[PDB]
C-alpha cells in the first residue's frame, strides 16, 4: 500500500489549493480516504473523508463550508480542495487510508496508511 | 454488464446450435441444470434468455440453484427449478487493468434477498442500524455497491469472469429449436415422431378435429397429447398408439 | 471530546522502558483508541489500534492497553528510532480526534 | 404537442372468459385456475357543454376491457407505470390499415388522443394528428399486425412472465346500456414478448375535430379486473367453450365444480371446508434486553 | 488407474461430473465404488519452460463411457466440411498439453 | 510473453536457411507459431504456421514446396527452413504468435506477439 | 483478396488527429480485421484486433472501426512514437493477408 501526494504549494490569502493523493497497492474504492492537517508545531487535525465508490463525503465542522473533497477512481486519486485560504491554514496536509464504516472490526476508527505530508503555505 | 445490473438478452424465432458453445475449448465453466448439455440440440424452447455479467472467479460457484452469498442473494438469483446452462470464462485479459478496473460493481448490502431473475439497480443508502440515514452515508449507513477493482496481477479467485446464463423456457409454440434436419411426414404407419420438440410413438392420421388458428396440439380426457399441428404444413394430425394388447 | 496526553515531554535513555498515557474527557471504547508515531520530517504511522493491537510491521516491543478514560502505550525497550512524537487518537460521534502529542 | 381536455357500474354477468391455453379439447369439462373476470362482478362504466373524463386506471392483476360502438372511437391503450419518459411503456394503437405496438420511454400527454375529422368532399371520417405523447425514445420493441378496433368488442389484458397477452372477441349486440347476457369465450389475439412493468393504463380515443374548438360547447367503455379464480370450462364437440362455472360465485357453482358437472342431482354434497381466520399476530418473547456476546468471539485477539 | 491432471480438474474425478476430463479423458460411473486419491506433484511433473509430456483430450465427437480409454489422434471435425486428416479451420488436433 | 529468434544469416542462392524462434512466458503448444516475411522496402507477407502439439503445418502457396516448418516442444522452439533460396528472398523474417483455430473469439485471425526480426541475405 | 491502405503517406503535426483507411476487394468480417504498428528497426506490434478492440498495452488514444470493405484506424492525438508505419491485416480462406502499409 502506497499513498503519493502532490508537491508543496504557496498561496495568497483568499486563494484555493487542491492537494492530490494517488493510491496504489489496494482496491481504491474499498477504503475511505481521509485528510488530516498538521500546522507547524501543532498536532494532527482530522479534516474529513471521501468514499470513492460514491464520492460521498463528511467534513469536520471546522472545515465544513471551505473544503470540498473529490476523487477519480480511473486514476485511483483523491483530491482535497481548501478554499478561502487564511494565514492560519499554513500546514502539512496528509492523506490517509481507513476502512469504510461497514467494516466489522472497526477498521474505520483509525488510519492505517499515510501519504507523505504536503506543505501548503499561506 | 456489472453483476448488480446484469444484462438480459431475449432470444426467439431462430435455430440454436448449442454444440458450438459446449464443444468450445474457450470456456472454463459450462454447467447445465434441468437439462443435459448433449441433448440441447434435440430440444425446442419457447424462449431463451441470455443473461450476461462480470463477477470474480470465486463467485462463479454462486451462479447456480440453491446458492447463497453476496452475488446469489443481492445481485443475480437463480431459481431452485432453474432450467438452463451457466457458462463462464476467465476474462483477465479483457476486464482488468493496471491500477484496477473499477467499472464492475456488485451489490454488497440489501434489505432482503432477491427473487429469481430480479434486477435491483438502486443506489439508495443502506440502513444497518436503527437510525434513518436520510440519504447520507456514514456510521451504520452504507453505500450498497462496491467495485471489484480487477487487476491483471490478482489470483484466479479475484480475476474477472464473464458469465452468460442461458435460461430455457418451456411454456405456447416452441420458437427456438436445435439444428435438427426434418424428415418427410409419414401417415398410416407405426412411427416414432418429434413435432417441434413433442416426442412419442404412434400412428399419424389426418384429423377431423376443428382446431382453432392458435391451437398447436390437443389432448383427450387423460390429459395426454392425441393430436398435433404439423409445424411446417399446419396439417392437423391425430395420434393413436401402435396396435397393442395382452397375449 | 478532548484527548489529553501526558507527560507533554518524556525523556529517558535508550534500552529503558517508557510509558505514555492518554486520558479522555469521556469514556472511549477500546476499539476506537489508536496510537501513532511521527518521526521528524515524516508522516505519522499507526502503531496500535483497538487499544492493544499492533499494526502490521510494528515490533513486539510496542504494546497498548486501557479502557474507559485511561489508555497507555508501552515501549518495553527504547531504540534510537523510538525517540519521536506519539499521538493518541479516538473515534466517536462520526469524528476522529487526536491528542496534542508527546515527545519521547 | 398535448391538449388539456380534462374538465356508473354494470353487471359482468358471465362474460370475460377466455381460452386459458392453446390446447385443443373437445366434449370435455376442464377445470382450470387462472386470472378471470369474476362472474356477476362490478364493471366500471366510463363515458369520455363540454365534459371530458378519460382517466388513468389501475391495471392490478389484469384488465377486462369492453366497448359497444359503431363509430370506431376507441383506437388503443397505454400500458405502463409512471406513463412518462422515466420508464418504458407499451403503446397499442389501431388505425385504418394496421396495428402498431411499441415499447418506448414515451412522454405521454395527460389526455392522450387521436384526432379525427370529417372530410367534407369525401364525406367520411379521416385521421389527422396524434396527440398521445410529446416524445419517445429508447424503443426496445415494435410489432405490426392486422387491425381489430351495436358492435361489442371485448379484450383481456394480462402481463405474466414477460408476456403481454391479449385475448379478444367481436360480437354483434342489441343492447344499449348493459353488456349482453350469455357466454362467449375470447380467443388469443397475440402473445407479446414485452417484458415490462405495468401498473396503470389509459384508453386512447379518437376525438372529433369539433370538440377541439376553444369554446365551452360542441365514447363509452367498460373496465373490470381479473382475479385468481377456479373455473370449470365446458368444451363442445368443436372445441369451443360454450359455458363456464365460477367456482367461487356461490355454493351451487362450488358444488358443480366439485362434481365436475354443470348439473347437480338432488342430494347433499361435501364441497368445501370452513375455517375462521386469525385477525391478529401475537408475539411473546422473554422480556430481556442484554445482547449475546457474539462480537467477543469474532473480535478475540487470539483464536 | 493412474494419471496426471491439473489441480482444478481434480474435482472432475468423481461420479456425476462433467468437463473436459470427466467427458473426454477419464469417466467414472454414477454407481462407482472406490477411492480417488490425489496429491500435488509440482516437484516431479513440472519443469522450467513447461512440461509438455502430459496431454489431455480437448475435443471429441461424444462423451466417454465409464472406464473407456480413447487414445486416438484423429483430427476433430468442428464444422460440416470433412477434414480429411488435415487440421485447419474447423479441424482441430484433439489433444492439448498442460505445459 | 517473449519470442527470441536466431541471429542474421548470409547465404548463397540455392542454399537453405533455418531460422529458430524460442518462446517463453506461455504454454507453447497452446498457440500456433506463424512466420511472416518482410523484404526491404516492402510490407508484411505471411508464410505459414506450425502447431507444436502435433507439428501440423500450413503454408502460403507462395512458399509451399520450399518452406518446411518444424518445432521442438522440449525447448519450446519453432523453426522455419526455407530451401532453394533466391536473391529475392532477402528479407527480415519474423515469428509471431496467434491462437489456434479452435479459439472461440477468433484469436487465430491475428498475431498478438512478434519476435525480433531476423535478417537473411541471399 | 487485396487489402489496400490509403493514403500511402500521411503527414501531420504531433498533438493532432490522424485517420488511416483500409479497403478490401471483398467483404471482410470485422472479427478478422486487425491493425499493426511497426516502428523503424522494430518488429510489428498489434494495436487493434476484431476491427475495434485494443490489444493489451495499447493506449486508449488508438481506436478502430468499420465493416464490410471499409475499415479505419484513428489516432486521436499523435505522439512522437506514433510516427511509424501502420498495416491492416485480414484473415480468410485459411490465409493471412497484409496491406502495403502506410507511413505516418
Ligand atoms: C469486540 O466486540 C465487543 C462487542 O461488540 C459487538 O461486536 C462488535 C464486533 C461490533 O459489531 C459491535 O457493534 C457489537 O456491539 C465490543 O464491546 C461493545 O462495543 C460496543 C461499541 O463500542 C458497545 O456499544 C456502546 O455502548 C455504550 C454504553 O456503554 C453506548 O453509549 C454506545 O452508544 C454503544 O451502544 C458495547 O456496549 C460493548 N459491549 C461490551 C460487552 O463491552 C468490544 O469493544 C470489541 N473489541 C474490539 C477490540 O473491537
Ligand atoms: C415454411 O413453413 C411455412 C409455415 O409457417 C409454410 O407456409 C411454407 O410453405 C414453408 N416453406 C417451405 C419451403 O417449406
Ligand atoms: C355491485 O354489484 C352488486 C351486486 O352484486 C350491487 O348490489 C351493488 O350496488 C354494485 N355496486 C355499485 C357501486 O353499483
Ligand atoms: C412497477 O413500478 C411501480 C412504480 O410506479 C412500482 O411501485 C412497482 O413496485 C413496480 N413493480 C414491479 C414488478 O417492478
Ligand atoms: C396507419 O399506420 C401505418 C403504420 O405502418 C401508416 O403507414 C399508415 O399511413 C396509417 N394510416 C392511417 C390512416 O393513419
Ligand atoms: C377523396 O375521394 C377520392 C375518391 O373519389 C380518393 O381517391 C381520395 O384519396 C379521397 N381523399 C382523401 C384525403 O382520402
Ligand atoms: C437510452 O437511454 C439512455 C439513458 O437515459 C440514454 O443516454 C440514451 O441516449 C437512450 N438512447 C437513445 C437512442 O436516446
Ligand atoms: C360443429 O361443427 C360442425 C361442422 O362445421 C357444425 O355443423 C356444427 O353445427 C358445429 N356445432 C357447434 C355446436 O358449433
Amino acid at each position: 500500500v502506497q499513498l503519493v501526494q502532490s508537491g508543496a504549494e504557496v498561496k495568497k490569502p483568499g486563494a484555493s489549493v487542491k492537494v492530490s493523493c494517488k493510491a496504489s497497492g489496494y482496491t481504491f474504492t474499498g477504503y475511505y480516504m481521509h485528510w488530516v492537517r498538521q500546522a507547524p508545531g501543532q498536532g494532527l487535525e482530522w479534516m474529513g473523508w471521501i468514499n470513492p465508490i460514491s464520492s460521498g463525503t463528511s467534513y469536520a465542522q471546522t472545515f465544513q463550508g471551505r473544503v470540498t473533497m473529490t476523487s477519480d477512481t480511473s486514476i485511483t486519486t483523491a483530491y482535497m480542495e481548501l478554499s478561502r485560504l487564511r494565514s492560519d491554514d499554513t500546514a502539512v496536509y496528509y492523506c490517509a487510508r481507513a476502512a469504510p464504516f461497514y467494516d466489522f472490526w472497526s477498521g474505520y476508527s483509525y488510519f492505517d496508511y499515510w501519504g507523505q505530508g504536503t506543505l501548503v503555505t499561506v | 454488464a456489472s453483476v448488480y445490473a446484469w444484462n438480459r438478452k431475449r432470444i426467439s424465432n431462430c435455430v440454436a446450435d448449442y454444440s458450438v458453445l459446449y464443444n468450445s475449448a474457450s470456456f472454463s465453466t459450462f454447467k447445465c441444470y434441468g437439462v443435459s448439455p448433449t441433448k440441447l440440440n434435440d430440444l425446442c424452447f419457447t424462449n431463451v434468455y441470455a443473461d450476461s455479467f462480470v463477477i470474480r472467479g470465486d463467485e462463479v460457484r454462486q451462479i447456480a440453484p440453491g446458492q447463497t452469498g453476496k452475488i446469489a442473494d443481492y445481485n443475480y438469483k437463480l431459481p431452485d427449478d432453474f432450467t438452463g446452462c451457466v457458462i463462464a470464462w476467465n476474462s483477465n485479459n479483457l476486464d482488468s487493468k493496471v491500477g484496477g478496473n473499477y467499472n464492475y460493481l456488485y451489490r454488497l448490502f440489501r434489505k432482503s434477498n432477491l427473487k429469481p431473475f430480479e434486477r435491483d439497480i438502486s443506489t439508495e443508502i443502506y440502513q444497518a442500524g436503527s437510525t434513518p440515514c436520510n440519504g447520507v452515508e456514514g456510521f451504520n449507513c452504507y453505500f450498497p455497491l462496491q467495485s471489484y477493482g480487477f487487476q491483471p496481477t490478482n489470483g484466479v479467485g479475484y480475476q474477472p469472469y464473464r458469465v452468460v446464463v442461458l435460461s430455457f423456457e418451456l411454456l405456447a409454440p416452441a420458437t427456438v429449436c436445435g439444428p435438427k434436419k426434418s424428415t418427410n411426414l409419414v401417415k398410416n404407419k407405426c412411427v416414432n415422431f418429434n413435432f417441434n420438440g413433442l416426442t412419442g410413438t404412434g400412428v399419424l392420421t389426418e384429423s377431423n378435429k376443428k382446431f382453432l388458428p392458435f391451437q398447436q396440439f390437443g389432448r383427450d380426457i387423460a390429459d395426454t397429447t392425441d393430436a398435433v399441428r404439423d409445424p411446417q404444413t399446419l396439417e392437423i394430425l391425430d395420434i393413436t398408439p401402435c396396435s397393442f394388447g395382452g397375449v | 471530546i478532548v484527548m489529553m496526553q501526558s507527560p507533554g515531554t518524556l525523556s529517558l535513555s535508550p534500552g529503558e522502558r517508557a510509558t505514555l498515557s492518554c486520558r479522555a474527557s469521556q469514556s472511549v471504547s477500546s476499539s476506537y483508541l489508536a496510537w501513532y508515531q511521527q518521526k521528524p520530517g515524516q508522516a505519522p504511522r499507526l502503531l496500535i489500534y483497538g487499544a492493544s493491537s499492533r499494526a502490521t510491521g510494528i515490533p513486539d516491543r510496542f504494546s497498548g492497553s486501557g479502557s474507559g478514560t485511561d489508555f497507555t502505550l508501552t515501549i518495553s525497550r527504547l531504540e534510537p528510532e523510538d525517540f519521536a512524537v506519539y499521538y493518541c487518537q479516538q473515534y466517536g460521534s462520526s469524528a476522529w480526534t487526536f491528542g496534542q502529542g508527546t515527545k519521547v | 404537442q398535448c391538449v388539456n381536455l380534462t374538465t356508473a357500474y354494470t353487471n359482468s354477468f358471465t362474460r370475460g372468459v377466455y381460452y386459458p391455453d392453446k390446447v385443443f379439447r373437445s366434449s370435455v369439462l376442464h377445470s382450470t385456475q387462472d386470472l378471470f373476470l369474476p362472474f356477476f362482478s362490478n364493471v366500471t362504466w366510463f363515458h369520455a357543454t363540454k365534459r371530458f373524463d378519460n382517466p388513468v386506471l389501475p391495471f392490478n392483476d389484469g384488465v377486462y376491457f369492453a366497448s359497444t360502438e359503431k363509430s370506431n372511437i376507441i383506437r388503443g391503450w397505454i400500458f405502463g407505470t409512471t406513463l412518462d419518459s422515466k420508464t418504458q411503456s407499451l403503446l397499442i394503437v389501431n388505425n385504418a390499415t394496421n396495428v402498431v405496438i411499441k415499447v418506448c420511454e414515451f412522454q405521454f400527454c395527460n389526455d392522450p388522443f387521436l384526432g379525427v375529422y370529417y372530410h367534407k368532399n369525401n364525406k367520411s371520417w379521416m385521421e389527422s394528428e396524434f396527440r398521445v405523447y410529446s416524445s419517445a425514445n429508447n424503443c426496445t420493441f415494435e410489432y405490426v399486425s392486422q387491425p381489430f378496433l351495436k358492435n361489442l368488442r371485448e379484450f383481456v389484458f394480462k402481463n405474466i412472465d414477460g408476456y403481454f397477452k391479449i385475448y379478444s372477441k367481436h360480437t354483434p349486440i342489441n343492447l344499449v346500456r348493459d353488456l349482453p347476457q350469455g357466454f362467449s369465450a375470447l380467443e388469443p389475439l397475440v402473445d407479446l414478448p414485452i417484458g415490462i412493468n405495468i401498473t396503470r393504463f389509459q384508453t386512447l380515443l379518437a376525438l372529433h375535430r369539433s370538440y377541439l374548438t376553444p369554446g365551452d360547447s360542441s365514447a363509452a367503455y367498460y373496465v373490470g379486473y381479473l382475479q385468481p379464480r377456479t373455473f370449470l370450462l365446458k368444451y363442445n364437440e368443436n372445441g369451443t367453450i360454450t359455458d363456464a362455472v365460477d367456482c367461487a360465485l356461490d355454493p351451487l357453482s362450488e358444488t358443480k365444480c366439485t362434481l365436475k358437472s354443470f348439473t347437480v342431482e338432488k342430494g347433499i354434497y361435501q364441497t368445501s371446508n370452513f375455517r375462521v381466520q386469525p385477525t391478529e399476530s401475537i408475539v411473546r418473547f422473554p422480556n430481556i434486553t442484554n445482547l449475546c456476546p457474539f462480537g467477543e468471539v469474532f473480535n478475540a485477539t487470539r483464536f
